[PDB]
């Protein structure tokens, strides 16, 4: 409730700002988060940190991250503002419940004259602490999240339930109610349930109505030829002795409020649009006019729609021009020799993840490939010293070697890199790219930006199965030899030990510097050259970057 | 579940296990004290107090100083113990409520936590109406009248079925292992050992180590129920009796010089009233001097 | 000097000592013929201002001036005419079978429109029925008031605490604050808590209990309250009531004199203070 | 008998107000505590779920050769089927005393950080010790519960 | 009580001997509580603070800041006043002189400046020494924090000139604050630099503050916080004043500081805060102008 | 006094006995009203909360909710303590020490600020009891008043970065001559928002709906600048009011309430107390017998009551 | 300026460019400067021979 | 601190600029903070100053 009301006080600012804008409530339910990857539970342990950015489609840089609020209540999150609680009263609207969820609204990028761009992205993160392991990234394209128009013809059946419920309750409970209360429930019977899932499959909306007062002026016409205070106020002394305040949270659940249903286009899952009518975001009956317009959402659909275009690539060069004579910000996705972001895709932002995806591993396997031409000689790097029989253990890594290479890569190609930019190598490139910049999460201490000593760990299983043991960076301080030091300071098994100190243990270290290590039990590491084989282009790179940093204040 | 465990006990069946139960009867005696002719110093001094004027004078206190000091290198002058008054505190049903005090994280589920809240507290005699603000005390209720005595706690221990009787047909420590400062030998590490390494066997109950793991070990259920640095209860003044067993901090506090053992026990302080309706734990300002052997 | 005497002749219109108890906190009635002109000063515009012009005199109508002045307010005479007011409603109103049956309801009717009137033109409350004390001796008349009941600070509850014990005439009041309790002395004060244009215009008396300084009672005005929705402003005024030197001597009543809940107060330090009113 | 030539009685009905709290689901300290000083490699037959892989028809044949090797290795936790009552009291023979911690769970030495529906073969190495839940009352083991 | 005596100096007329015989209780002003005084210490003229004549502000400066004593009786060689600022609480009783208004029954009233009433009543002076006792002027708590705020609000439309502010009721009596003929002409050039210390104080803070929080809430709890009970108030503050008036941290909050400094000196300076109490005993609880008042010493 | 008690709970150095020999006249904050009470509560380990220690705007907000108290005798079994707060009934205006490098004045109302200082630490240690002793300085109220909207603006500048390094420092105090350096070591945010947010929301309310013909005069203040030596002097070098300059918006409803009037008040009930919302309370005066108008660092002044 | 009776300039460039300018050093130099109640505050130095 | 002047002369901060500063080139010669001298014999009179 209000968490939707608090962050139009942060749309109460801007004034005049670089660009004019708009607001969004947008109510995630459960299944939409659980289908994303965001653990329920977590959130459910009411204001809470939202941390967003919004993102072009065709060309360009990024917002940075936008500190905002959230409401992850667990209950029917469409019929909680329908039928809200009072502590005294609870049973003051009996409903029908539904799944619910976390109450965001989020601000829209527009122009002057507002024209939105669709495919264009805002892009949530949910921080449930510091780690990046404790983050997920959500996608909402402007064509996901904003209807043409709203259905407060929902509204008019709730308003008149209000006042016979107001007439419901004094009736049961009699004499019970104060000298306030008493008074406003027959001031509402001389003017079933309340299922709120019923406004979102009851087929009815908005409507300008003067084309449906003239169809029935000359309607009615035939039928007179043949023939030939108001309840709201009353409403407020209904909250206000049964709750004895005003509670603007409850204020805005008495006037006109649209639910509207729709869908998102990355895990086949619903969500809810709202708008008020007192609010000052989209779809409020108290706005600024120069709100938003669904002409490219009609422009670059028809013209391809008409013309059979499947793809605007494919259009024809009258067709592109044309279009280009009419919205002049479209010469990104249509004329553009290399562009960093995809031009007309709906993975255009996931394509762009990919293949930094794939360009890092080459970077890796071609540079493992460098420092074991040939035959090596890696003699040691750590001191590690040994029983007698110990050394047995080891005539089993001599045998065992060759098949951990292979799955280390397979498995750093069997990770999905939204799970891989948790890791260390993925933020330790950061730490390096911000040095060709904070990256996010701060998993990065306060001294690994100091010496070149600072690596910084991940740690995969020796046997078994080769798999990943860890959710932390575990940054080692290394030191012919060279002993290992940690580093200052819920509970993971093995993060306690230094970096190939033990059998059944790959030890993988990243630098600023971004030459890495490979360490393996008994002392037995060397350095690679993964400089060597980063070809990440900077105007490329720059849109990474800066989705992938943070200012630090 | 503790859920489905209240909606087995209420109709009557026995639910895989059984218990204990720890409880602390207090006994009025009249004490018998010889002594020795000539063992005490006793001196005197002077007597005076013109003090503050509180209106329509002051009226004139006198008090004196003194002091005395054990003239004596051994144990001159002691005592006895001959009769058995009135059992102050009755011998009593009163059951444990653990919904007393604030000391655990909830069900998720809340429907069904506030389902279980009256479920449990309906009526009990150590039943709070009003429930818990965020500072102060359950405020147990009033009966409106009392008859035999002051009322018992009897608080409730997890145990397996399968033990002997054999253990408790002596007066032996009720957690199920040897657990005070006595019986340690001066290693200052033996202490803690008998108490939680449990690789040992018991100075007790030596052919074998506990007798009731769930009870004994660290982390166990009984150890997370009355462990003072855990402190469950603390908010609720329903004294534990096991609160003196259980305590890792306290038992491992004492000393183990014999002469200041014995003289202790003829004078400690209890954690017990004898001015409450109920075990009321010990109100911070007022002396007991109970004898308490336990 | 630790012992004084204050006199006062008024009416038994108001209070009526021999009414009343032996101990009540007694108000005065300081600028009893005002409030005309300061109904239609400090106020904004959209408030009326000819209303209070007729309010208290209705007032005055239950109860012409003469020499005996309108004065000597009781404590019960606010308790039960908010009663109504704020939050205590059959336990605050045990207060309206007090004085019903023992002073009149008649000078509480024209009252109870003045605590709806005079929260209205913004001419609030506090600074006018200011503190007198704690009714020593009732040496009026018949029809006529001349009450000694003294100010002056410890003197009052000790010359009455050698020998009316200070009730709080009500368990509604005395607001037992820190339930977070501990040992030491009580610091007793004056609040009037408002509601303006929630509950139209809402008046509230009740004593608060606290071992807090003038300092550390500011912010507790802050916090611990639910009547903060208003924006017109300057809510909740208090004044000293002063210093209970001992927190063991509460109690806990219901007889007094109709059976009202009370609580006796023994020895208090009456450190007379001041009043604050900004937000 | 009370205070009286009187009798008095204690059911377990008794116990309502002591087992019925919402602290016999509380046991987050307890698996920390012991999750120090790690325990090796305890051959996890019964401690690790498989997530299923192919056809039934030749499941048994991969998990025949699977569990070829630390199976023959050690004993599964319980042995305690052959262990009379009180000799799990007792100190020698049960290693897995220390273990045994709550009436409304289990302490057992299981796999360490692979996600349990998921792979074959773990990663025999460190070990972890972290819970199950007892669901019903006949999972006490039977030298605590007699046949 | 504590009695204090002041040396009466040599040779004064009979009429200097009767100007001392109309002042029986009085308030005096002091710097030091030495047990034997001299009338140097006391006049007018032993207000002087920059080699000129003090204004109400420079007085109430000193008004502030010396020790008020209440001459009980009064005599040849010496005057004898038991001081108010000395004993304990509701303790030694003294007496006053009335001035127009009332002085109720309670109310503890307030010193302050002579020429908010008229300037050359109360100045009282010695012919034949040559100096002048200008006694202050005892107003009760409301009153006296009422009528502070109206000459410099009517100081202000003396200013810059292009209701009327000065009619000001009491609870019975109607209180003619201009005494017009002489005395307001004195009065704007007597409270003069005292105007410009209630204005300067405005102009700077309300001038800052929209240069303060607009530059504050991003460079969180309080920022949001901010218009929670600030909600159509100080943004329609920022729409109302910001809009007709005009619009650089390093000199701001160095300006920060100093504004604040010399607000910490006016409410020193303002509010004329309770010194004594009028709570008396037998009485008929209403005083009148030149009758006494048995006063007792601690608010 | 009405007595209040403060025991020797556990053994003496014995130079240390000395020690609370010379803390005579200095100021213990006790957090209670007690006729006796331990030493445990009077050190700065009970100023330090929950894990972190205050700042000193956090020490200045744990010096609100604590009480003051006067050492009166010093016993080698107990410290008598006359509690500030009630018992300040002392026509033998019991005695208080200046601990401060500024000769005050005779008359000054005297506040107590926590050690800031450079040199003057007040730091006394306890090793047989493990205590650490911080005395506050009682200092005069204006110098006081000046201190605390340094300290908090410096904490301002603790929040935002944005300018070069190079900021004034406000560490340069002037009393008639005497520069004077305080320490800045540490701020804490908290104490810091916490102040900070009264200073906003106290600014909001003093301004009112007649405040605002008054800021039609910003131009005239600057036609007094060039003509007069009063108003120049008056008119601040670093001040805004010189650089705003580079209008009854009419509204007028009813025109009956005094709105110039109504200005000036609310203005005064929050812009007017900004030193003691942010501060503490003064309570304390310089009130010498002998005639001595200044009082000097290390003497034993009297003291009387509220200012 | 020390005192402060003078009428100033009416230029505010040449008002408190003046102004500073003597201020600036002087061993009678009001530092935190004229308060409208208070003292000019003289600086005092820290040794005096 | 030369925001005052010399007590010897008070027209004057100092009369040399360059040994009497904090970190001038006298104080880190002769002060024995530094002691670039002394492992030596030899007395540096200007020690005390």
């Amino acid at each position: 409730m209000n968490a939707h009301f608090a962050n139009e006080v942060q749309y109460d600012l801007t004034r005049d700002p670089s660009s004019p804008a708009s607001l969004i409530h947008v109510i995630i339910s459960s299944e939409c988060l659980a289908a994303a990857g965001v653990p329920l539970s977590a959130l459910v342990r009411a204001n809470f940190r939202v941390e967003t950015q919004t993102r072009a489609h065709a060309t360009g840089d990024c917002t940075p991250w936008r500190s905002a609020f959230a409401a992850y209540v667990p209950a029917d999150a469409v019929g909680a503002i329908l039928a809200p609680v009072i502590p005294a009263h609870p049973d003051l609207l009996p409903r029908v419940p539904s799944a619910g969820g976390l109450f965001v609204s989020l601000p829209v990028a527009c122009d002057a004259q507002g024209v939105y761009d669709p495919y264009t992205v805002a892009a949530l993160r949910l921080a449930w602490g510091p780690w990046a392991t404790c983050a997920r990234v959500l996608l909402f394209s402007y064509d996901e999240l904003v209807p043409p128009n709203t259905r407060y013809a929902a509204d008019g059946a709730r308003l008149m339930r209000l006042c016979r419920h107001f007439c419901r309750y004094v009736a049961r409970l009699g004499a019970a109610a104060p000298a306030a209360a008493t008074e406003a429930a027959a001031h509402l019977s001389l003017g079933p349930p309340i299922s709120p899932e019923e406004q979102l499959t009851a087929p009815g909306g908005d409507t300008a109505t003067a084309e449906d007062v003239s169809i029935t002026q000359e309607n009615e016409e035939i039928l007179a030829l043949v023939q030939r205070r108001s309840l709201v106020e009353w409403l407020d002394r209904g909250w206000e002795a049964l709750a004895g305040g005003d509670r603007p949270d409850w204020l805005w659940s008495r006037r006109s409020i649209s639910v509207v249903l729709r869908h998102h286009y990355g895990t086949k899952q619903r969500f809810v649009v709202v708008s008020y009518e007192n609010s000052v975001a989209w779809g409020g009956r108290r706005a600024r006019p120069p709100r938003l317009s669904s002409e490219l959402a009609t422009a670059l659909t028809e013209a391809c729609a008409a013309e059979r275009v499947v793809r605007p690539h494919q259009l024809s060069p009258a067709a592109q021009t044309a279009l280009l004579r009419r919205f002049p910000a479209l010469e990104g996705p249509l004329r553009h020799p290399r562009p960093v972001l995809q031009p007309f895709d709906i993975a255009a932002e996931v394509a762009f993840v990919a293949r930094i995806q794939i360009a890092c591993l080459r970077a890796l396997g071609h540079s493992i490939r460098a420092a074991l031409q040939g035959g090596p000689r890696i003699f040691q790097r750590l001191r590690y010293d040994f029983g007698p029989h110990q050394s047995e253990w080891l005539g089993e890594v001599t045998r065992r070697f060759p098949v951990l290479l292979e799955n280390l890569m397979r498995a750093l190609e069997g990770t999905a890199p939204d799970a891989f930019f948790h890791t260390a190598y993925a933020l330790a490139v950061l730490a390096h790219l911000g040095g060709q910049l904070v990256p996010l999460s701060d998993d990065i201490p306060a001294r690994f930006a100091d010496s070149d000593a600072h690596y910084a760990f991940d740690y995969y299983s020796t046997s078994g199965d080769t798999l990943r043991l860890t959710n932390r960076p575990i940054a080692v301080v290394i030191d012919e030899q060279s002993k290992c030091r940690f580093m200052e300071g819920p509970h993971r098994v093995c993060e306690q030990y230094l970096p190939g100190e033990s059998y059944a243990y790959l030890c993988l270290g990243f630098n600023r510097r971004l030459c890495g290590l490979v360490v393996f039990p008994g002392g037995f590491a060397f350095t690679i050259n993964t400089a060597a084989y980063l070809s990440l282009a900077d105007p490329v790179a720059r849109a990474v970057g800066l989705r992938f940093c943070r200012g630090a204040a | 579940s503790p859920v489905a465990l209240y909606h087995q006990l209420k109709t009557g069946l026995h639910p895989g296990f059984g218990f204990t139960v720890v409880r602390q009867d207090r006994f009025v005696t009249e004490n018998v004290l010889f002594s020795e002719r000539a063992s005490e110093a006793y001196f005197l001094g002077q007597l005076q107090v013109a003090r503050h004027e509180t209106g329509g004078g002051v009226n004139f206190t006198l008090t004196q100083p003194r002091g005395n000091v054990d003239l004596g290198v051994g144990y001159t002058a002691v005592a006895a113990t001959g009769t058995v008054r009135n059992p102050v505190t009755d011998m009593g049903n009163l059951p444990q409520n653990f919904y007393l005090g604030r000391g655990a994280p909830p069900l998720l589920d809340n429907a069904a936590a506030v389902y279980l809240r009256n479920a449990v507290v309906a009526g009990n005699r150590l039943g709070p109406a009003q429930p818990l603000p965020v500072f102060g005390c359950a405020q147990v209720p009033r009966r409106a009248g009392m008859d035999h005595g002051q009322d018992a706690v009897c608080e409730f221990i997890a145990t397996p079925v399968a033990t002997d009787i054999n253990y408790f047909r002596r007066p032996c420590n009720p957690r199920g292992r040897a657990a005070g400062g006595v019986y340690a030998g001066d290693k200052e590490g033996d202490v803690i050992a008998l108490m939680y390494d449990h690789g040992q066997s018991d100075p007790a109950r030596p052919f074998a180590a506990t007798a009731n793991p769930w009870a004994s070990q660290r982390f166990s259920y009984g150890d997370l129920l009355y462990n003072g640095a855990y402190h469950l209860n603390g908010a609720s003044p329903v004294l534990s009796p096991c609160f003196k067993f259980f305590t890792a901090a306290d038992i491992t506090a004492k000393h183990r010089c014999l002469e200041r053992l014995i003289v202790e026990t003829g004078s400690a302080v209890s954690t017990a009233t004898a001015a409450s309706d109920v075990q009321f734990k010990r109100p911070p300002g007022c002396r007991e001097l109970v004898e308490d052997p336990c | 000097p630790r012992y004084h005497l204050t006199r006062q002749v008024t009416l038994t219109d108001l209070c009526q000592p021999n009414a009343e108890r032996a101990g009540a906190l007694l108000l005065a009635l300081r600028h009893p013929t005002d409030l005309p002109h300061l109904a239609r000063h400090r106020a904004p515009p959209g408030r009326q201002t000819e209303r209070l012009a007729e309010a208290w005199g209705q007032l005055l109508e239950a109860s012409e001036s003469g020499c005996a002045r309108a004065g000597l307010v009781s404590f019960n005479f606010l308790v039960a005419a908010c009663a109504a007011a704020y939050d205590a409603r059959d336990a605050a109103e045990a207060v309206r079978a007090h004085i019903t049956t023992n002073y009149a309801g008649a000078r509480l009717d024209r009252f109870s429109e003045c605590l709806r009137a005079m929260v209205h033109t913004h001419v609030f409350p506090h600074e006018v029925m200011r503190f007198f004390g704690g009714l020593v001796s009732w040496v009026t008349q018949d029809e006529l008031a001349s009450v000694t009941a003294v100010c002056s600070g410890p003197q009052e509850a000790t010359h009455t605490g050698h020998p009316v014990t200070i009730p709080a005439c009500a368990f509604v009041d005395l607001d037992a604050e820190l339930c977070l309790g501990g040992p030491g002395a009580a610091f007793l004060y004056l609040v009037f808590t408002y509601r303006q244009c929630r509950d139209q215009e809402l008046c509230c008396v009740y004593v608060v209990k606290s071992q807090l300084p003038p300092r550390g009672l500011e912010a507790a005005l802050e916090r611990l309250f639910g009547r903060l929705r208003i924006t017109t402003c300057t809510y909740a005024a208090f004044a000293e009531l002063g210093v209970m030197p001992d927190d063991s001597p509460r109690c806990l009543h219901r007889t007094e004199r109709v059976g009202v809940p009370v609580v006796i107060l023994e020895g208090v330090v009456w450190r007379p203070g001041g009043w604050r009113a900004c937000a | 008998w009370g205070k009286d030539h009187q009798v008095l009685r204690l059911s377990m009905e008794n116990a309502v107000g002591t087992v019925c709290h919402p602290s016999l689901m509380n046991i987050d300290a307890a698996v920390g505590g012991v999750n120090h000083d790690p325990v090796e490699a305890a051959n996890p037959y019964g401690a690790y779920v498989a997530a299923p892989a192919g056809p039934g028809a030749d499941m048994q044949q991969r998990f025949l050769n699977a569990w070829r090797q630390r199976l023959a290795h050690g004993r599964v936790r319980w042995v305690a089927e052959c262990q009379m009552t009180a000799e799990q009291f007792m100190q020698p023979d049960n290693a897995n005393l220390a273990l045994e911690l709550h009436p409304a769970f289990d302490f057992f030495a299981g796999v360490a950080d692979v996600e349990l529906p998921g792979g074959e073969v773990p990663p025999a190495g460190p070990g972890a010790i972290q819970a199950t839940w007892r669901v019903v009352n006949g999972n006490l083991p039977l030298a605590l519960c007699p046949v | 009580c504590f009695e204090a005596d002041i040396a009466i100096p040599s040779g004064i007329s009979r009429p200097d001997a009767a100007a001392l015989q109309r002042c029986e209780g009085r308030v005096v002003f002091l710097p030091t509580i030495r047990r034997q005084l001299a009338l140097a210490d006391v006049a007018h003229e032993s207000f002087v603070s920059g080699g000129v004549s003090p204004d109400t502000l420079g007085l109430l400066l000193a008004y502030r800041r010396r020790f008020p004593a209440v001459i009980t009786r009064v005599l040849p060689t010496r005057i004898v006043a038991c001081p108010v600022d000395l004993g304990l609480t509701h303790a030694g009783t003294v007496n006053l002189r009335n001035t127009s208004p009332v002085d109720l029954c309670n109310g503890d009233p307030v010193s302050l400046v002579p020429p908010v009433f008229e300037g050359q009543a109360t100045d009282v002076r010695l012919e034949s020494l040559d100096l002048t006792l200008r006694f202050p002027v005892p107003l009760p708590t409301p009153l006296a924090r009422e009528i502070v705020a109206r000459l410099v609000a009517r100081g202000i439309r003396d200013l810059n000139p292009d209701p009327d502010l000065n009619v000001l009721y009491y609870n019975g009596a109607r209180l003619s604050l201009v005494a017009d003929v002489q005395q307001l002409a004195s009065v704007n050039t007597e409270l003069r630099s005292l105007v410009l210390n209630m204005v300067y104080s405005i102009t700077e803070g309300t001038t800052l503050i929209l240069t303060l929080i607009p530059r504050l809430l991003a460079l969180g709890y309080v920022n949001a916080l901010l218009q929670m009970q600030s909600v159509t108030r100080e943004a329609a503050q920022l729409i109302h004043p910001e809009a007709p008036m005009l619009m650089r941290r390093l000199p701001l909050y160095e300006a920060l500081v100093a504004w604040l400094a010399h607000a910490g000196q006016l409410g020193d300076i303002l509010a004329l805060a309770p010194a004594v109490r009028v709570c008396t005993f037998d009485g008929a609880a209403v005083v009148q102008s030149g009758d006494m008042a048995p006063v007792i010493r601690y608010p």
